[PDB]
RNA sequence: GGGCCCGUAGCUCAGUCUGGAGCGCCUGGCUUUUAACCAGGUGGUCGAGGGUUCAAAUCCCUUCGGGCCCGCCA
């Protein structure tokens, strides 16, 4: 059970990353543990609930990781 | 080559050999065809002890890699399983037999199995023996990538038929079914 | 003319590239992620390396001017699947262009008969984790033949890791192979179009453990391996009734297998086909010329359809392309 | 130019003599013998394959029998009392060998009849459905396989 | 017909001198899952009979099958 938050400096770059990713977030068939993916004005938040919440934590990390990158 | 024309003692027979296929390594192919002819000697003769329709067995020559056989009248299940789709049920006892009997036949095709009187199983070249349900389940598996690649727009009634012979025959069939799935699975995620 | 951006990322080669449809490639490259001790991830490497490697295509050519992204949805490993579909998500909506998932080995078919000769192909296409046999038949990309437990680039792998050889494992398997003068005792199955290379692998393994000498024994699972595949390539083409094989994929490099199937078609009177270096291992460049022909067409794709495929197949694609 | 002679002679008595008056001939037991085929068949793969016995003219018992080993196919399908099928060359020794062992002239016994194929398929292990000369073709072919 | 050797778990071999482990598959982790990697499980009481031995698969005999050799040829 645990939150976690990123901010962006632009609500444009919030839902570029949040729509390049949300896609991938709902092509799991079946999840490494609960997961929420919303996005909240020029941010993005994940609510994680499970070993496999430290995967998903890492996994998304770098997912939006690379999102960001990719500008 | 298995064209021969020729008739031993009155008995119409095709002499089949091993062209040397020189691509690969001298004494592989040597090995390779000397294992093929006497695998495909040795099955297709134990076979027709199982009940099992074949062609004849009369001469074996390993210097040679060749094998006689009587010849059967060219009527291929591969060319028929369409048009008859009985066949496929024949198929499926003649090789349901195999199974029950722990004879492996890895060249399930319905281009192996000609159909004048009966189901003959024409080739048993790369035969095996095995008491594993493993290789029965992989061997019906190549079976089925056969007939989805020769003729998938029929595949439900093909395999269902063959299920079919296969149970009509095969008693535990149901075990190395289950078993194939784990195979089935090499598809990586 | 329209040009496309492709990324690669199904599997340790982290692909980048722009091409253009003149029938040229205006930037390739790719990053061959270095396995560690046996925890990074190809998906890792590729989440650290397609930036650097967009950040190049940006200098070699304007963000504004490719026209269209595609990417490697599948098949492949899951996580390099997914970190080269985001990527590709993020740039297509960055850069306003449409976003197209396409599929890895017909990529590779369409690569091969870009750069090689002109022709409808039977490739075997060998690889890491991707050895099969696939032509054009029934108006469609269809497997013939493949392996049920491992390909014959994870076999050459696995070998060099049991015999400790440094990874890559491949040329140093080759020449070990080629230094070798008796072959051993291995197991040779092919069951009718398939391979089990398992079979091959764990044998070469045991007979190692045996005191075989090394070179011998690379020699002989060297000559077994790449014999079965000479042989389901010969049932396929006889299968297929088609006018020519190429070999594609990263094992290409392989002299001893290009000179085994080179031979091979000289003698049944047939063509022999091989990508360059450049273009057999894995790269942005072949994604990029099969998204690119897609749209060509006029094959649109949502950006809610580019979902990763790991388990794709080559007969999922609609090959409109003819 | 003269094609080995086969010929089934009955009811006549075996005399071991014969064996050690020394001379080129063959008797096989004609119960077993399931036709002429049956014979040229062994007669063939003789004259071909690698021997497994010291004589020509053994070779062909051994190969009629199919058992390689040579105690069983004499045992069992060496000549005895009664009918028997006289493999040879020549007429002189023909006739020799003839008016030594004695009997009739009839090729019919050489012929398979439900008692016949019964006996056949017991003493060959002939299980499965297949025609009786041809399958024990087969089975005297199947020698060359370990 | 005879002599030598072989037979142990689902697979492969030590253990026969003189009285089990590996592989396969399963389970948890390894970045859920694997490509690989690490840990626990699953596994015979040893071809069969007889005798010896407190104590044998382990020493002797017979047989069951398998491999090598000896052949004595009607």
């Amino acid at each position: 059970q645990a939150k976690i938050e990123i901010e962006f400096p632009s609500e444009d770059v919030a839902k570029v990353v949040y729509e390049a990713v949300l896609y991938e977030h709902l092509s799991v068939p079946y999840r490494r543990s609960e997961i929420d993916f919303k996005l909240e004005g020029k941010k993005i938040i994940l609510d994680i609930k499970a070993s496999a919440l430290r995967g998903t934590v890492n996994s998304y990390l770098r997912w939006i990781k690379a999102a960001i990158d990719v500008i | 080559a298995d064209i021969k024309r020729d008739s031993y003692l009155d008995f119409d027979v095709i002499i089949k050999e091993r062209v040397k296929k020189g691509y690969r390594d001298e004494r592989l192919d040597e090995n390779i065809r000397k294992s093929r002819t006497a695998r495909e000697a040795r099955y297709l003769a134990l076979v027709k002890d199982f009940g099992i329709p074949a062609p004849y067995i009369f001469d074996v020559d390993l210097d040679n890699k060749r094998i006689m056989m009587s010849y059967i009248n060219g009527k291929l299940a591969k060319d028929v399983i369409e048009d008859n789709l009985d066949i496929a049920y024949k198929i499926g006892e003649i090789v349901g037999k195999l199974h029950k009997n722990d004879v492996i036949h890895n060249d399930l095709t319905t281009s192996n199995f000609i159909f004048d009187k009966d189901l003959y199983i024409i080739d048993f070249g790369l035969g095996k023996i095995s008491n594993l349900d493993r290789d029965k389940a992989v061997d019906l598996i190549v079976f089925k990538k056969a007939v989805l690649s020769t003729h998938h727009e029929k595949f439900d009634e093909i395999w269902e038929r063959f299920l079919e012979g296969y149970k009509s025959v095969y008693d535990r069939w149901e075990i190395i079914l289950e078993l194939m799935k784990d195979v089935e699975r090499r598809a990586r995620y | 003319p329209m040009i496309c951006l492709g990324l690669e990322g199904t599997a340790e080669k982290t692909g980048v590239g722009i091409v253009t449809s003149d029938g040229e490639v205006l930037f390739n490259k790719t990053i061959m992620y270095k396995p560690p001790k046996q925890p990074r991830e190809a998906a890792d490497h590729h989440a650290e390396t397609f930036p650097k490697l967009i950040k190049e295509a940006f200098e070699v050519v304007d963000k504004n001017e490719i026209d269209l992204i595609a990417f490697s949805q599948g098949p492949g490993l899951g996580p390099s699947l997914r970190v080269t579909a985001t990527v590709a998500r993020t740039l297509s909506l960055t850069l306003k262009k449409p976003i197209i998932g396409v599929n890895h080995c017909i990529a590779h078919i369409e690569i091969g008969k870009l750069t090689t000769e002109a022709e409808d192909p039977l490739t075997l296409y060998v690889s890491g984790g991707n050895t099969q046999v696939i032509a054009y038949v029934s108006k469609k990309y269809r497997v013939f033949g493949e392996t049920l437990d491992i390909a014959v680039g994870n076999c050459l792998d696995q070998f060099a890791r049991y015999v400790n050889l440094p990874h890559p494992g491949g040329p140093y398997i080759e020449e070990l192979a080629r230094k070798g003068k008796k072959l051993v005792d291995l197991p040779y199955t092919v069951k009718g179009m398939d391979i089990a290379f398992s079979g091959l692998l764990t044998a070469a393994m045991r007979a190692y453990d045996a005191g075989e000498r090394l070179e011998d024994i690379c020699y002989s699972l060297q000559e077994y391996a790449f014999s079965m595949l000479t042989e389901i390539t010969e049932r396929a083409l006889a299968h297929t009734n088609k006018g020519e094989v190429m070999l594609v994929g990263g094992v290409a490099a392989n002299n001893r297998l290009r000179e085994m199937l080179k031979a091979m078609c000289e003698g049944q009177n047939v063509d022999f086909y091989v990508p360059p270096k450049e273009f057999c291992g894995d790269n942005g460049a072949m994604i990029a010329w099969l998204g690119l022909l897609m749209h060509k067409n006029g094959r649109w794709m949502s950006l809610d359809e580019t979902k990763i495929i790991p388990n794709y197949r080559t007969d999922m694609v609609e090959v409109n392309w003819i | 130019m003269d094609p080995m002679i086969i010929r089934g002679i009955r009811g006549a008595r075996i005399n071991n003599e014969i064996f050690n008056l020394g001379l080129k001939f063959q008797i096989l037991n004609a119960d077993v013998v399931a036709t002429k085929k049956h014979v040229l068949h062994a007669i063939n793969q003789a004259k071909t394959k690698k021997p497994i016995a010291k004589s020509f003219w053994m070779e062909i018992l051994v190969r009629a029998s199919g058992q390689r080993q040579i105690h069983e196919a004499i045992k069992i399908i060496g000549a005895k009392d009664g009918n028997v099928c006289l493999i040879c060359e020549d007429e002189e020794t023909f006739r020799k060998i003839y008016e030594l062992i004695g009997g009739e002239i009839d090729d019919s016994v050489l012929e398979i009849n439900e008692d016949k194929e019964r006996l056949i398929r017991e003493i060959f292990k002939i299980r499965g459905f297949g025609n009786v000369v041809e399958r024990v073709l087969e089975k005297i072919a199947l020698i060359e396989l370990k």
